[PDB]
RNA sequence: UGGGAGCGAAGAUAAUCUAAUAUGUAACUCCGUUCAUGGAAAUCAAAAGAGCUUUCACUGAUUGUAUUUAUGAAACGUGAAAAAAAAAAAA
RNA sequence: UUCUUGGCAUAACGUUGUGUAGUUAAA
RNA sequence: CGGCGAGAAGGGAAGUGUGUUUCAAAGAA
């Protein structure tokens, strides 16, 4: 039938009733999310899980029993150096599938820049691409080397000076607090 | 791919048939074709098994 | 459908070729004596061209062996080659049936 | 259940007509070959019938359902399918019980093969 | 025809060849590969279709076997030449 | 809203029990309904031929899944309603 | 008008299903 | 008193014998 790349080969040319009454516990192994048409998850939207997301599976024994259980994906913590952003991005939740595709694309900046949104399946990568184009447009601000998350919002891009000012202010405040905190408990 | 699909080309073929022109825009018009019905069938296997047994 | 309801079709269809089963059924009814009208394939003609000669060859033996090596009677009253071949083929194709005893 | 100790023998025709008979004998005469002269419809004649030296994981409903559902250990069924295929079967012409493996949509219309 | 050919030049002229991997990569940008049949098997509805059918699997096995025989005919020409 | 997506148990039937039906039903979250859904063939058919999608009737409670209890608007096909390949190089 | 015969069992074989075996040159 | 611009991808599916049929994963109310 049509759309062979997608799951459901034996479901298109059938009765409406079959389709409506199709059950989910009839499938033992998992199915890819891209093929299955499952909606993205919040944890995936906040990371780079290229072909990975929460799935489900079912069991079966000799006694004709059946159950369903949840399974989590495989995620790793790493660090990536972005030349265009001119700032390190510590603690990036990634997966082997995304890592592999980075190799193919050429790196971390080119992977984000030359990946279609439907294949990327990540809003954080779209925000990073936006920030990269903003830096492209505005070299001057690029020199500051501030975290990429500072200019994430559109209002921060519209008012960049204020963003850096507020970031420094709040950092100052936090360090001030910390100092006192420590001095209170100082042994000597 | 062509502008016009085979689906739509079948309508032009039907119009040609209605106008009495059989078909000219064909992949192979001037080349003979051997019909599938002219093939020599082998028949079932039980016949040959029984024959061999009888032998 | 086309034949029974010609008015239902703007352009009439074309007759399709039969399969093995239908060819066997038509040839079986031909022996019964129904006038069968259908296009014959090439594999049957090719095989029959040799089968008729084989059956003729076998028949001749029985004739000559006995002593009747030469035909008699009026030339305009004897059978023809086509009729003899058809009769021999029909006899051959009915050896495994009870109709042979009636011959 | 029956407690009979009698052995089961198998007599086969000498004509290679696939004709067989069923009988019984005493257990003491273990090393004794039986030979008779019975009617054989395969040749319409009286032929000899000789005793033949006739000698596995069995498949159950449960097993079948398990296999069919889970898909584990399908080779057991595939061996029978291969045997059937090898033997005269699945013929397009002159067949009603199982003319074809499956339909165009992948279904087994003949309940009894 | 002349006019058309002028405007329809190729994109790989006076260029070195490409690996099959690269070719595949290129392909991917336009067209996607089919889904494995192993996974597709599961799609069968239990209402009207048997999940795991021995005859159905045997048919696919025979098709896979016939594929190699088909490929050998094409491959023989290179050796002949 | 018995529409669509995620997850989704039990009372009950099998005169206890497993599968199975109930039912992908109830609760929870989200889309907010003809300006919708869907979609212009690497389809179906087999040696003829039909020609995007969608609604109704018949084929037919036929085929199929099950069995100790049920479930099933199946596919091809026919009739009928509504009919839709693309406005298009720019000024 | 043909002279006989489809065992033996005063305790007689476990029905149905599965498996195995057997059948389809037809409307 | 009808005579070689005689072509249209070399790829998918169908019986597993395919000289056979169909189609093009890739466009808008």
């Amino acid at each position: 039938p049509k759309n062979l790349n997608l799951w459901g080969k034996y479901l298109r040319l059938v009765g409406r009733g079959a389709r409506r009454g199709f059950k989910k516990w009839q499938v033992i192994p998992p199915i890819p999310v891209k093929a299955y048409g499952r909606e993205p998850s919040a944890a995936s939207q906040t990371g780079l899980y290229h072909d990975e997301d929460f799935n489900y599976h079912t069991k079966r024994t000799f006694s004709m029993r059946r159950t369903r259980r949840k399974i989590k994906p495989n995620v790793f913590r790493r660090t990536f150096t972005s030349s265009l952003l001119n700032v390190t991005i510590p603690n990036v939740r990634v997966t082997t599938s995304a890592l592999h595709a980075m190799d193919d694309m050429g790196g971390f900046d080119a992977y984000i820049l030359r990946t279609p949104p439907q294949e990327l399946r990540s809003h954080m990568g779209e925000r990073m691409r936006q920030v990269m184009y903003y830096y492209q447009d505005q070299p001057a601000i690029r020199d500051w080397g501030l975290p990429w998350k500072v200019f994430l919002k559109v209002a921060s891009r519209r008012d960049p000076f204020y963003a850096c000012y507020r970031h420094n202010l709040r950092k100052q405040q936090y360090e001030a607090d910390l100092r006192s905190r420590v001095r209170s408990f100082s042994p000597y | 791919p062509p502008r016009l699909s085979a689906r739509y080309q079948a309508d032009v073929k039907k119009q040609y048939l209605m106008n009495n022109l059989p078909w000219v825009w064909q992949k192979d018009f001037y080349e003979g074709k051997m019909h599938f019905g002219d093939r020599e069938p082998l028949g079932p296997k039980v016949w040959y098994r029984k024959a061999f047994r009888e032998e | 459908r086309a034949h029974i309801k010609p008015y239902k079709f703007e352009v009439l269809p074309k007759t399709a070729r039969p399969n093995l089963e239908m060819v066997h059924y038509l040839e079986k009814m031909r022996a019964r004596g129904c006038v069968v009208k259908y296009v014959k394939p090439q594999w049957l003609i090719d095989e029959e061209k040799s089968l008729k000669t084989e059956l003729a060859e076998f028949e001749a033996e029985a004739l000559i062996a006995k002593g009747e090596a030469i035909e008699r009677g009026d030339p305009d009253l004897r059978e023809s080659v086509d009729d003899l071949q058809q009769r021999l083929l029909k006899r051959f194709r009915l050896r495994e049936t009870r109709a042979a005893e009636l011959l | 259940r029956s407690r009979s100790k009698r052995l089961f023998v198998q007599l086969k025709s000498a004509a290679m007509t696939n004709f067989c008979y069923v009988t019984r004998k005493s257990p003491e005469k273990k090393n004794f070959r039986i030979a008779l002269r019975k009617y054989d419809p395969g040749v319409n004649k009286h032929v000899m019938f000789y005793e033949a030296r006739l000698p596995k994981k069995q498949i159950t409903l449960s097993l079948q359902r398990y296999i069919r559902w889970t898909g584990k250990q399908v080779k057991l069924l595939l061996d029978k399918v291969e045997k059937a295929w090898e033997y005269g079967r699945f013929q397009k012409y002159f067949d009603n019980q199982a003319p074809l493996l499956t339909d165009r949509r992948g279904r087994a219309v003949p309940r009894y093969k | 025809m002349d006019l058309q050919n002028e405007l329809s030049v190729h994109w790989r002229t006076d260029r070195p060849p490409l690996p099959d991997w690269t070719q595949k990569q290129i392909q991917l940008w336009q067209h996607q590969d089919p889904l494995p049949e192993e996974l597709q098997i599961w799609s069968r509805t239990k209402d009207y279709y048997k999940i795991h059918e021995e005859r159905f699997l045997f048919k696919l096995k025979l098709k896979k076997e016939r594929a190699q025989a088909k490929q050998e005919m094409k491959q023989q020409r290179r050796r002949l030449e």
